[PDB]
RNA sequence: CGCGGGGUGGAGCAGCCUGGUAGCUCGUCGGGCUCAUAACCCGAAGGUCGUCGGUUCAAAUCCGGCCCCCGCAACCA
RNA sequence: UCCUCCUAAAGAGUAACGGAGGAGCACGAAGGUUGGCUAAUCCUGGUCGGACAUCAGGAGGUUAGUGCAAUGGCAUAAGCC
RNA sequence: CCAGGGCUACACACGUGCUACAAUGGCGCAUACAAAGAGAAGCGACCUCGCGAGAGCAAGCGGACCUCAUAAAGUGCGUCGUAGUCCGGAUUGGAGUCUGCAACUCGACUCCAUGAAGUCGGAAUCGCUAGUAAUCGUGGAUCAGAAUGCCACGGUGAAUAC
């Protein structure tokens, strides 16, 4: 529909269509469709305006989408910021949870290149 | 038209009594509101600036007119007297119908919203705002463009303070951080 | 405006979710349904989600307790 | 090319004993390059050690404009 | 994310940092208790956590909080 | 002094004649190949187009200046 | 050979292997006309959009433009539609 | 001798392995079938709490008797419709768990979130001829903790040798 932001794609059952939404994997997605007492079996269309309705009436909880960018995206900065060692190396864009910088690691570091 | 009476009525006297205002003709008054979108990928697609165009009429209801450059610029890559945009400056009725179907909807509707600048003002009090694509109007389809192409549209404003102009604006609400 | 020009704008409803049933012009298709309104929202509930932030101290009293 | 083993000295310490206290990492700063003059009151900055700012200077007298708690003195040790 | 119970830090480095509130405004601190995780009174004060081989000032304010002492004194000098 | 031509990747050359994208060769770097180097193989980067100013919407290019290299002339005397 | 200014001594004209620069065309619209409009360049705000697209306002005022070099002229426009 | 740091550093290079790129597949649901081990500051049922990692309780078991521990591919139904897609699981945040004085550097695991490269890999190059290869899961040593490493076990199970 027009969910929150537009995690609003049709003809996929309703929790994998509400995984798309930002901010929520499965298991807040089951916990959705089954607190507003759904049905993961279905396909949106088919779903009740009057029901998708109430699935906004649900997603309010979860903190999400924007909201949840804002927040973590803060987070973030509230270490660069704090100038906390982990914060210095999002500061480098280099691994965080220590692991082998000295070889993999490319994912964070950026695409073999130099 | 609706809330141009509630202009014509609240928004008025309130002002009257807020900048302690002494002629009619002494408030400031919303005037031309025009969208406008600097497509610029007309540049190498001659058929994609029709699709602005069908974005601007599906958002302003009548046919956007288009925009020719006005100087040439390698930057841009663009030349003399060369299509580049599209644009409307409905005003009248039609504007404060266009207001309506505006603020009541589509700038809820804007993604990730917070809130809005309330800072953006020419030195005049007139407004400037950028949307940042073109489903937050409900007429789109949504599913069947084939491109975001976000815009940006300005108001109007005979207010000569930013600050006056402001006051106008919040005289309609209308959002702000 | 001249004749022909601009696409058949038009009355509709604009049957928001909400309970708001403004009907007003725009020149869409057939009606029109939104989910949330500009009545309802949260521009002005979500000030209040803004406002907290910081406080280490408080999160650190509960990773506390003695 | 006749051009730093001093980047080790300070590495050598004893260069400051700021508040009552030696070791602690610092450095000369790039605005009143300190020497044994007229002392030292070095400002603390949230990484990097200390910043030596020699003793009186805008600078060493804008971050009192800032949050001068952070600011404290050192002699010179040797 | 360790040690549920009981959030940690030492005595010398406890003891020394209580003398250090009541006794007011304070001097470096000489800390080799890089595990310990910063308290309430340790705000504001000048603690000096010992790097890789010499201390660094940390000068803990309010956010700085939750964390353990040696996560502000990086150990790998770099280029 | 005069005339003529040229100055582009690390090297050497095209494209400049026609203004809107600087290409080839060797060389360089990465991997491979080999016990090892070469040869061979696969993949990549890399050039403020002498400099200064000018013209144009745009200058390696079109125009002038300067510096450098080079060819011709430098006659009757 | 032809055009523009300087030399040229305030009419014209006025030389040099004097100084500076152009032309050997273009267009059926850029011509005629009636109607209409008027810049450049900037400051402020504005999705992508940045020094430089488009938009809105303000200062400014022909510093713009004028098929092509210079000159004189040009808004009553000759200039732009 | 002691503390802290360091052996985990990262512009890059290579070897060796894990996990995927998906439909002979992912996913929920139902269910069938091993071996080989280990264990006394060790394994620790069942039971209760916790979504879970685990936690409180406390049998049993120094052992074909007790536990670690219900094997997994497989089988049935359902679903997913060839999308970077319910594939992929990195990365990151938030919240935790456990061990051990101690988890920042720098542990493992859980949950919530996130959801990257990859749509079968250039030149080149390896293992393998049988219950092998391939593919699946289990245990053991080391060990408080801490594997995709290694050592061992069984399931499944080929092709081709002119």
């Amino acid at each position: 529909a027009r969910i929150a932001g537009i995690n609003i794609p049709d003809h996929k059952h309703a929790v994998i269509a509400l995984t798309s939404i930002y901010g929520v994997g499965k298991t807040r997605s089951k916990a959705i469709l089954a607190a507003a007492g759904i049905a993961e079996d279905v396909k949106i269309s088919e779903l009740s305006e009057g029901q998708i309705d109430t699935l906004r009436d649900e997603v309010a909880k979860f903190v999400v989408e924007g909201d949840l960018r804002r927040e973590i995206s803060m987070s973030i900065k509230r270490l660069m910021d704090l100038g906390c060692y982990r914060g210095l190396r999002h500061r480098r864009g280099l691994p965080v949870r220590g692991q082998r910088t000295k070889t993999n690691a490319r994912t964070r570091k950026g695409p073999r290149k130099p | 038209a609706k809330l141009h009476d509630y202009y014509k009525d609240e928004v008025v006297k309130k002002l009257m009594t807020e900048f302690n205002y002494n002629s009619v003709m002494q408030v400031p008054r919303v005037e031309k509101i025009t969208l406008n979108m600097g497509v610029g990928e007309a540049i190498a697609d001659k058929k994609l600036l029709d699709n602005a165009a069908a974005d601007l009429a599906a958002i302003s209801g009548q046919k956007p007119l288009i925009t020719k450059a006005r100087k040439s610029v390698a930057g841009f890559k663009i030349r003399q007297g060369y299509p580049i945009g599209c644009k409307v400056t409905l005003r009248g009725e039609r504007m404060w119908e266009f207001f309506e179907r505006l603020i009541t909807i589509a700038v809820p509707r804007i993604r990730d919203f917070r809130g809005l600048s309330a800072k953006s003002f020419d030195g005049r009090g007139n407004y400037s705002m950028g949307v940042r694509e073109q489903i937050i109007f409900p007429e789109i389809d949504y599913d069947k463009v084939d491109r975001v192409r976000g815009l940006d549209i300005t108001i109007t404003t005979t207010a000569k303070s930013d600050e006056e102009g402001r006051a106008l604006l919040a005289a309609f609400d209308f959002p702000f951080r | 405006m001249k004749k022909d020009i601009h696409p058949k704008y038009e009355e509709i409803t604009a049957s928001c979710s909400c309970g708001n049933v403004m009907k007003i012009r725009s020149t869409v298709g057939h009606d029109l349904n939104l989910d949330v309104c500009s009545k309802c929202h949260p521009f002005f509930t979500g000030k209040q989600r803004d406002v907290a932030t910081g406080g280490r101290v408080d999160r650190f009293n509960k990773r506390f307790n003695i | 090319q006749l051009q730093y083993t001093p980047q080790n000295r300070s590495k050598d310490n004893g260069r400051v004993v700021v508040e009552g206290v030696g070791n602690l990492m610092h450095h000369i700063a790039r605005c009143c390059q300190p020497i044994p003059g007229d002392e030292i009151v070095g400002f603390i900055t949230q990484g990097r050690g200390i910043s030596v700012h020699r003793a009186d200077c805008e600078q060493l007298a804008e971050l009192r404009s800032h949050a001068p708690e952070r600011i404290v003195d050192a002699v010179w040790g040797e | 994310r360790s040690l549920k119970k009981g959030p940690f830090i030492d005595l010398h480095l406890l003891k020394k940092v209580e003398k250090a509130v009541e006794s007011g405004d304070k001097k470096p601190l000489r800390t080799w208790s890089r595990r310990s995780t910063i308290f309430p009174n340790m705000i504001g004060l000048t603690i000096a956590v010992h790097n890789g081989r010499q201390h660094v000032p940390v000068f803990v304010t309010d956010e700085m909080v939750g964390h353990k002492l040696g996560e502000f004194a990086p150990t790998r000098t770099y280029r």
